[PDB]
């Protein structure tokens, strides 16, 4: 069995810069006969199936941007993107088909670096429809910020709340290369109504002070 | 299984960041091999460890 | 339109069996071998093996012996993958792919997700998320989809016509139920002048709800 080692595990690069990913096989992939290295590179974006970019180690498939170049022979291979763009955000895998079983590398995750951006924060009180069910969910969106690192903090009547909070983060946006996050604070209809001030505070390096969004039930 | 976070600092000042996973030895080794790969175009390099060794800065001289 | 069409998502309790299909379209089925590749949630690709579309002879990778069978329906240019004695660890997306002489996969099926769980299928509740104020700029609207099982749910805005500035967050599981939210940002001019509604679909429960966001 041929083991495929890919590095780095993940790479973050600015738009327009050159990117280099490497793949090494535990043994030669060169088919001395056909004199071709049976190594291919596949790109996989979130939720999609893999898609070939390079095969025979250095032959680019038609339709693949010429900024993608594969090189190498034997056991050492590299995939290079000459001028990375947001549409290149994905996970890349090399795969050998020299000797069965076919084996893939663990993949290299490619992400973009861009100018910092403060999150756009929106808070929403429970919907009348949900309350009419006996539940109260307060939602808060922290959209299109960068870097990916951010922290959210809720406050009911001025006091921190931590139980009942679920957070979710999107993959890097394929268009503006930013990140977004959703935070849902779920309480019982009774809990909710026994309070008036609901706040969502976002802490991001873009501001020394947190961005605060809130609403008063009495309003 | 650890994760070595690396700062690839180029001559022009631009920066790319990478992560290598595995045993501290292999992950560190991978970082050094990756540096050699990038050296063929970015020049000679120096490496410095930090974060109990988990963080690393690799600076290329260029040329 | 050369393609491989795979059967819809599956929800099975451990110990059960499942059989997914991969229908070839637009090419001579028997001209190329069909391979199966699987992918666990958030993990890499794993080659399961392949089947000769001409003879039906299967070839399995070691990690896939015993409970996995590759079969064919030649007359219908279709390949099948059957998994027996389903385990939790079998929860993944299974892809079928066409293999070429130059040793690479050129056509892939979209993948069939198999979820191995005992949890009960549950419809989602769709709640609208309208802004508390009405300033005038960009306006952010949302839709809350909670309490459903199993994945997945599809969310669109204005039946897909509204796709820019959309953020549909990955669902979060809690007590055998998933909760998901989707936001959309549009010009203050368009809304509420022009209608804006999310379309939530949860095939697992034949649920297809539309929710117009009113001020």
């Amino acid at each position: 069995d041929i083991v495929m080692s890919q590095s780095p595990s993940s790479l973050a690069v600015s738009a327009g810069e050159k990117v280099t990913m490497s793949c090494k096989s535990s043994q030669s992939l060169l088919n001395s006969r056909t004199r071709k290295n049976y190594l291919a590179w596949y790109q996989q974006k979130p939720g999609q199936s893999p898609k070939v970019l390079i095969y025979w180690a250095s032959t680019r498939e038609s339709g693949v941007p010429d900024r993608f170049t594969g090189r190498g022979s034997g056991t050492d291979f590299t995939l290079t993107i000459s001028s990375v763009q947001a549409e290149d955000q994905a996970v890349y895998y090399c795969k050998q088909a020299y000797i069965p079983p076919l084996t893939f590398g663990a993949g290299t995750k490619l992400e973009l670096k861009r100018a910092d951006a403060a999150p756009t924060v929106s808070i929403f009180p429970p919907s009348s429809e949900q309350l009419t069910s006996g539940g109260a969910s307060v939602v808060c969106f922290l959209n299109n910020f960068y870097p990916k690192d951010i922290n959210v903090k809720w406050k009911i009547d001025g006091s921190e709340r931590q139980n009942g909070v679920l957070n979710s983060w999107t993959d890097q946006d394929s268009k503006d290369s930013t990140y977004s996050m959703s935070s849902t604070l779920t309480l019982t209809k009774d809990e909710y109504e026994r309070h008036n001030s609901y706040t969502c505070e976002a802490t991001h390096k873009t501001s020394t002070s947190p961005i605060v969004k809130s609403f008063n039930r009495n309003e | 299984e650890v994760t070595i976070k690396v700062n690839l600092i180029f001559a022009d000042g631009k920066i790319q960041t990478a992560e290598f996973k595995g045993t501290f030895e292999e992950a560190t080794a991978e970082a050094y091999r990756y540096a050699a790969l990038l050296a063929k175009v970015n020049g000679e390099w120096t490496a410095d460890l930090e974060d109990g060794g988990n963080h690393m800065n690799i600076k290329f001289a260029g040329k | 339109q050369i393609q491989l069409v795979q059967s819809g998502p599956e929800l099975k309790k451990p110990g059960e069996t499942v059989k997914i299909s991969c229908k070839a379209s637009g090419y001579t089925f028997t001209d190329f071998s069909m391979h199966w590749v699987n992918q666990a949630p958030g993990k890499g690709l794993n080659w399961m093996g392949w089947v000769n579309t001409e003879t039906g002879e299967p070839t399995y990778a070691d990690d896939f012996k015993g409970r996995f069978a590759f079969s064919l329906e030649t007359s219908a240019s279709t390949a099948y993958l059957q998994i027996n004695s389903l385990k939790n660890e079998d929860t993944a997306t299974y892809f079928c792919a066409r293999f070429l002489l130059r040793q690479y996969f050129d056509v892939w099926g979209a993948g069939t997700t198999v979820t191995v769980s005992s949890a009960k299928t549950t419809p989602p509740s769709v709640y609208p998320l309208a802004p508390g104020s009405a300033a005038q700029s960009m306006v952010t609207l949302g839709c809350l989809v909670k309490g459903y099982f199993p994945e997945p749910v599809t969310v669109t805005w204005n039946s897909g016509s509204l796709s820019s500035g959309v953020h549909t967050f990955p669902a979060v599981l809690q007590s055998d139920l998933y909760t998901l939210s989707s936001s959309v940002t549009v010009p203050s001019s368009t809304w509420p002048s022009e209608t804006v509604t999310c379309n939530v679909a949860h095939p697992a429960s034949s649920t297809k709800v539309d929710k117009k966001i009113v001020p």
